[PDB]
């Protein structure tokens, strides 16, 4: 297990920082990918590539180890790079859900509504929102608990649990997971609606003459629109829910499983490469380097 | 396979009219944009017009007040209904499907093209 | 069989300075939950012949060895790894169960 769980660890860095460098590569390279949407998917690739060098890394000797070897300083400031980019993974996937959905649904309205200087704002709103929700209140100790037991970890530097109190852990669950996880499926659902109230408009169409049925196209359009809701939510509604969970009674969920399902959200910056950037001109630039 | 089938262009007076329709024959999403584009002689292809699945559209300035650019509602065709007719408007006319079915990107179809041509 | 069959005298013989990996089972005759695995461990015993050595201590026989771990209930599976307390296990389980535990804790 701990042999198997140590070499576990070092491809998931691997791929993350494989997939996203591959991807920020593609984009900066080809003239044909710095598209609309693909700005969107280098903010998302930027979050999950400092995930795979710098977050995942210092989270894996910590479980190896069984403690943290840098001191309450690094601790704090790993913990605040952790909370930024996992933050502004999952609203830079929210917009881009948006992102789509009017791209889909009002194709010509989007293109005058959405400028590139209007992306690069949004852009630096979910950064600047990443680092309220994470530096300024875990740097500040805003998210500190008042408990004793607590508070023994946070004057030990070996000690590095990320222990918070019932505000911080609530507030900060709703404003990097919750909220994005309901705009994801609200966004996404309307496309799904859209899609079908057309396929009823095209058989009235007809004067009652055919009955439309699920072609290949809509068929993988399901399968993908289910792949992303899927995996985003595999992947980080474990961990964020039993975030909650702690907030009441602590001793309900265990400390390995609720690190277990921490190492599901980084395998999510994993994945985002392999859903976000299937385009031909992507797989194209993908071949081009290497 | 998806197919474009572009006909109703050719020869024709200056101050004219002309009917393109393109069929499109083959598996395509619901939500999609289907277009007109042209090629004028030794220029690059430029946007005619084009309507989307829920109705909306878009006009290049040129061709804004003569062009109508509707869709069969049944089937995979969309016709360009040519007005007023000059010698600049003379250029390959191309039809093109935008695919949203990936949802992420869009994959594009283009037909062979069809040459209009308007003489004064 | 292959099983040591332990007593307070041999604990340290047996147990403590016995090579390799030992798993301990604290049993009573009047547990229905002991009885319940001890034809697993026969089973468990045969399966990991090298990669460990299943011992039973009778705790109504050998009580003076069952206080120093701290044992509350019984069956308790304590896998002893070169004198030292490694896993815990309380409780009865399956065969499938059993070799989750094993597995996990031997490599
Ligand atoms: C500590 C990590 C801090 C990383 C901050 C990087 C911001 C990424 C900005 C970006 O990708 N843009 C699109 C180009 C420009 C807006
Ligand atoms: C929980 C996080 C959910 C995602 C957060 C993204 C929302 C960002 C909102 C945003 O940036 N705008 C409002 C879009 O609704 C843009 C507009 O304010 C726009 O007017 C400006 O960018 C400039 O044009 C001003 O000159
Ligand atoms: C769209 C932007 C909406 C963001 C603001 C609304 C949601 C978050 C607001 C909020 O603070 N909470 C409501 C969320 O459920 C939780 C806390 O108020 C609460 O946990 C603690 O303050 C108390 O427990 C104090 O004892
Ligand atoms: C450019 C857009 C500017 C908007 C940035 C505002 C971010 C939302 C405000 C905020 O920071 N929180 C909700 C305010 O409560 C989350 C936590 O910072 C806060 O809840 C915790 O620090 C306390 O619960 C600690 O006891
Ligand atoms: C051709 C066949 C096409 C397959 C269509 C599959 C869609 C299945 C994926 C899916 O829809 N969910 C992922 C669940 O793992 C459920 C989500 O839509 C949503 O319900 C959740 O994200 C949260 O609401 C949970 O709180
Ligand atoms: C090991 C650590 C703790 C570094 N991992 C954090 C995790 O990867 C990402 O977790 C979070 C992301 C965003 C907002 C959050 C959050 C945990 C909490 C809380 N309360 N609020
Ligand atoms: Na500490």
């Amino acid at each position: 297990a701990a042999k198997v769980m140590s070499l576990l660890m070092a491809l998931v860095v691997l791929l993350i920082v494989a997939g996203n460098v591959l991807v920020i590569a593609a984009i900066g390279s080809t003239q044909r990918l710095q598209t609309l949407t693909n700005l969107f998917i280098t903010s998302l690739a930027c979050a999950d590539l400092v995930v795979g060098l710098l977050v995942v890394p210092f989270g894996a000797t910590l479980v190896v180890r069984g403690t943290w070897l840098w001191g309450s300083f690094l601790c704090e400031l790993w913990t605040s790079l952790d909370v930024l980019c996992v933050t502004a993974s999952i609203e830079t996937l929210c917009v881009i859900a948006i992102d789509r959905y009017l791209a889909i649904t009002s194709p010509f309205r989007y293109q005058s509504l959405m400028t590139r200087a209007r992306a690069k704002v949004i852009i630096c709103t979910v950064w600047a929102i990443s680092a309220l929700v994470s530096f300024l209140p875990i740097m500040m100790h805003w998210w500190r608990d008042e408990d004793p037991q607590a508070l023994k970890c946070y004057q030990d530097p070996g000690c590095c649990d990320f222990v918070t109190n019932r505000a911080y852990a609530i507030a900060s669950s709703i404003i990097s997971f919750y909220i994005p996880l309901l705009i994801m499926i609200f966004v996404y659902l309307r496309v799904y609606r859209e899609a079908k109230e057309q396929i009823r408009k095209i058989d009235r169409a007809s004067k009652r003459k055919t009955s439309r049925v699920m072609a290949m196209k809509e068929h993988k359009a399901l399968k993908t629109l289910g792949i992303i809701m899927g995996v985003f939510t595999l992947c980080w509604l474990p961990f964020f829910l039993v975030n909650i969970v702690n907030v009441f009674n602590r001793d309900l969920v265990p400390d390995w499983l609720f690190v277990a399902f921490n190492w599901l959200g980084y395998a999510n910056s994993a994945m985002n490469p392999i859903i976000y950037c299937r385009s031909p001109d992507f797989r194209k630039a993908f071949k081009r380097l290497l | 396979q998806v197919q474009l089938q572009e006909s109703g262009g050719g020869l024709v007076q200056a101050g004219g009219s002309l009917r393109l329709s393109c069929a499109a024959s083959g598996s395509i999403f619901a939500l999609n944009i289907m277009g007109w584009y042209r090629q004028a002689p030794g220029k690059q292809r430029e946007l005619v017009a084009a309507i989307h699945s829920g109705g909306t559209t878009n006009y290049a300035n040129s061709v804004k007040g003569r062009f109508t650019i509707s869709r069969d509602n049944a089937a995979n065709t969309v016709y360009l209904q040519m007005n007023s007719l000059k010698p600049e408007d003379t250029a390959v006319y191309y039809c093109n499907v935008k695919d949203f079915g990936a949802i992420i990107y869009d994959y594009d179809y283009w037909g062979q093209g069809t040459q209009v041509t308007v003489s004064s | 069989d292959k099983i040591i069959h332990l007593t307070d005298d041999s604990f340290d013989t047996d147990v403590l300075k016995a090579d390799g990996a030992i798993l301990v089972d604290f049993w009573a005759e009047w547990s229905g939950p002991s009885k319940m695995i001890a034809p697993i461990l026969d089973e468990i015993a045969d399966e990991y012949q090298g990669k460990l050595t299943v011992a039973k201590l009778n705790i109504d026989q050998n009580p003076g060895t069952a206080p120093k771990y701290g044992i509350r209930g019984i069956p308790t599976l304590l896998l002893f790894k070169n004198g030292e307390v490694a896993a815990t296990k309380v409780g009865a389980l399956s065969k499938g169960q059993l070799k989750e535990f094993l597995d996990a804790n031997l490599a």
